[PDB]
């Protein structure tokens, strides 16, 4: 009756409805509004490579798709959640995407530029700028899928505990 | 020395159960493999062995004037593989039978938002329809039982969302779904598919129109002769 | 070279079509048999299109499971020598034997001599509309593309028939 | 009071009524599908040996004998319960058997033409070969004795648990 | 190579031998026609080692009337079976009969064999008919080769052993059991037979019979490649 | 089409429909009258060893069986048919004798007393001594019947073509 031991470093992927992840219905026309939240989830820390696809399905509330020229942005910050200005991972557009399959074949699947590691604390937070004749975001419909945890394609996102010189030369940024 | 064969609904044996959840949301059960005396033993390989899982649960319905529109159905309907004609789909998103006809529906659109669909027969008043969509919300993963009954302990302790399931189209390779994690069965031994979600699914309803079965929960395997 | 790549379907005659009840997986639905003369060769990664339908021309269950099987000289199967074991419901027939992306393929090579037996048996349950091959059929192997894989076919050649006559 | 240090070899016959085998009655003509079923009782080993003996008392659901044409075929399987093709110890008729006095005489006990071995799992099949309008096979009227343990002619069967080497050597199926 | 014994039948391994009927004129014909499958490699019959089985059973008809207790005279040489004459201690029956009319067996209790005469407690009724199933008596059988083609490529022994043998002997008993002399060694689509002279046409498959399909049999133990 | 080579020496029996024989009904009680009649079948040889059984089922016109006190002889004579006094090989009664096992068990088979050879056109006679009382001989329904060829008991006739030597010496007589 075994199971298998495993390594640290499990291999996942993130959605809002996981225990470490807002969501928050925005208007047209603030691009600094956290639309989502993510936090450190308290003892772990979690490492995103460079090379790492995202599926940000967003929509409104009548459910029909936001302006393709709308501009999605991903961005780190502190524990207080002030962005760095710096560590930016995305900075393009919705009309990029194709909802129908943009999580499925590699070539339309968009991915990042810069790595991104994640201490106890620290927050990722994603913005939104469009136009004010959109009809707002409703993230009650809408969701996301960053990375993939299933394929032969694509690349997961590193969850693992405290390991020691790992974590010493790990928080050395 | 070892080749590979499928867990399915009925599987290698008539020994693997199927049961449903509750309505107070809280995970249960779903399904129980068992490993049968036939075989040595078992393994399960994420990242290697594809997986298939075609949820569908219930609904009902009575008739009346102007009902060519069966509501939001308490469910976050999600379109196949991003596509959302019927026709066109992998497989059908939902199907409905009306029960005193006791015939098959065709259905016109959907509206996924709403969560609701449009249907091209005007049901009769005091008439009777079921609906059998698929489940949307659900968090499932794996566990292990002994022979006693007790349980060893969870499969890569981080849940699967359901949606993810209708999310890729199956079949393509690479695109199906490998979950994580290994275990091993045992000779009188269990391991179960637990799932937590909302609404009630089912299994073998007589009134379906495809197939004698609903739903279901293929998983490819290593098997030791 | 003397080896042809080639493919398989059920019209041709060194495999047997049969009718079929809806619930019991033992009896053949199709049977091969080794040509006498010619030894064939199968390799992993070999594709399937089990294109099978009811006798109304419809699809069966997908819930149906379909196995190939080796078996010895005397039609009796082996249990182990298994190559594929998996469900109709991953096909998408219109497209199954088309795209190599949908094409399901093999696990295991194989070798067929002279007298050799290969059977295919499905598991229907109760309700389905059984099996009328008439109107079904099998296409097993591609030769058509750099993608997938087709069927070795050799007459005798002594170095690789004494071989191949050690399994 | 001393019983008597006995060999692990047991030496015993097999009826149908025992909790390691299995009866089915039959249809008419569907010879594939099996009388009786012999597993291993998880965790013994047993040898039938050459020479051994049959005592397969075959009736219908009205009391009568079947027919005399019937072919009988005893046979392994693999652990799967698939038969093996190769690996026969019998095959004969009804016909030859007298069953006023088949497991009487030696004189009309017809035996097997090979040895044979059983481990934990492995399987024995008794497949029965039937025409058209035989009134099948009632298994609740019908029964069989395979070996024998009381007659100073025949055989037995041997019976053991593991002993070490003897297993090693044992499992080179 | 590894080699077994096995029982050739009356259907045996392969649904394609062939029983037919002999003919009325003293004319050796062909019983029964062994065709050797695919399946196999090689088949062999060693005479003096491997044994062989063999009730053969003819037909006969009779119409009813009043004083129809006595069976007549069935034309053939009748034979004790086992040396014995009360039919409950025979091995097997020496001959059933069956009421048409109404459908069903009749039992025998008084018998001559040199008159080859039998007696009933069943007196049939004028008009009626009744169908009997004796076995058959004088005779002299032998086997034969064909290959692939309809000719002859040998025959085993050539000596053509009687028949009412197979009635004096207890058939089943270790020592007692027939084997004949010769050997033979089958191939892939040839063909052995089971040929006969004898008065009388012998038969199977009638439909009207009590204890079975097949009112007659032959079984052969031999040996197989595989 | 393999069949297996022979020895020239072939091991068996004779009855009256072996047509090198002829029949012939008897009166009452004449000893002289030549019964049964074979002649050589110009071109074969025969070898008979004593110890060779005989079952002589002599039965009466209405099928009853004859008198035990019978007495029954076998004969050989010359080319003309003329006993030679010699060369007898068998005088007995049907008393020792049971027609129901006389050809089974081979504590029932009387047997020869003699050898005997027989050349293209020698003559072997059977003759018959009955009392009064008995009603003749009835050849029809009656038979006769020499050696046994069949069972693992027995021992039967060696009957052969022509070996050169051994005719040689054959006609040393």
């Amino acid at each position: 009756g075994n199971i298998g031991n495993l390594s640290a470093e499990k291999q996942i992927s993130v959605y809002d409805g996981q225990p470490f992840v807002d969501e928050q219905d925005v208007p047209a026309d603030d691009p600094n509004t956290p639309a989502l939240t993510i936090e450190g989830p308290d003892g772990y820390v979690i490492a995103v490579d460079a090379g790492t696809p995202i599926a940000p399905e967003f929509r409104d509330s009548n459910g029909n798709k936001l302006d393709p020229s709308t501009r999605v942005i991903v961005q780190k910050c502190d524990r207080q959640g002030n962005p760095l200005g710096d560590g930016i991972v995305f900075n393009d557009t919705l009309g990029r995407f194709d909802y129908e399959q943009m999580r499925t074949d590699p070539d339309f699947m968009r991915k990042t530029a810069k790595s991104l590691m994640i201490d106890e604390r620290e927050i990722v937070k994603v913005f939104v700028d469009i136009p004010a004749g959109a009809n707002g975001y409703d993230a009650d419909k809408s969701r996301l899928t960053l990375g993939d945890d299933t394929s032969d394609f694509g690349k997961a996102v590193e969850i693992v505990d405290h390991d020691e010189l790992s974590d010493a030369e790990t928080r050395a940024v | 020395y070892t080749i590979s064969h499928t867990g399915g609904t009925l599987g290698s044996s008539k020994v693997t159960t199927a049961a449903n959840q509750t309505s107070p949301q809280r995970e249960t059960a779903i399904i129980g493999f068992e490993c049968p005396r036939k075989f040595a033993e078992i393994e399960y390989v994420g990242q290697r062995d594809s997986t298939r899982f075609i949820p569908r649960t219930t609904e009902s319905i009575t008739g009346t004037a102007g009902d060519d529109t069966v509501v939001s159905l308490t469910a976050n309907i999600q379109p196949v593989a991003g596509e959302t004609a019927i026709e066109d789909q992998d497989y059908p998103v939902a199907v409905a039978y009306n029960v005193t006809q006791g015939v098959q529906v065709d259905i016109d659109a959907v509206d996924y938002a709403a969560d609701e669909v449009t249907l091209a027969d005007n049901p009769a008043d005091g008439d009777t329809v079921k609906v059998w969509p698929i489940m949307g919300d659900g968090d499932v993963q794996f566990r292990l039982v002994n022979q006693f009954g007790q349980e060893e302990g969870r499969v890569y302790p981080w849940a699967t969302p359901l949606y993810r399931w209708h999310d890729f189209p199956q079949l393509k390779r690479g695109r199906e779904i490998n979950l994580h994690g290994s275990v091993t069965w045992e000779e009188n031994e269990t391991v179960e598919v637990l799932l937590d979600a909302p609404q009630a699914i089912t299994w073998e309803d007589s009134d379906y129109p495809e197939g004698q079965y609903v739903s279901t929960f293929e998983q490819d395997v290593e098997i030791t002769l």
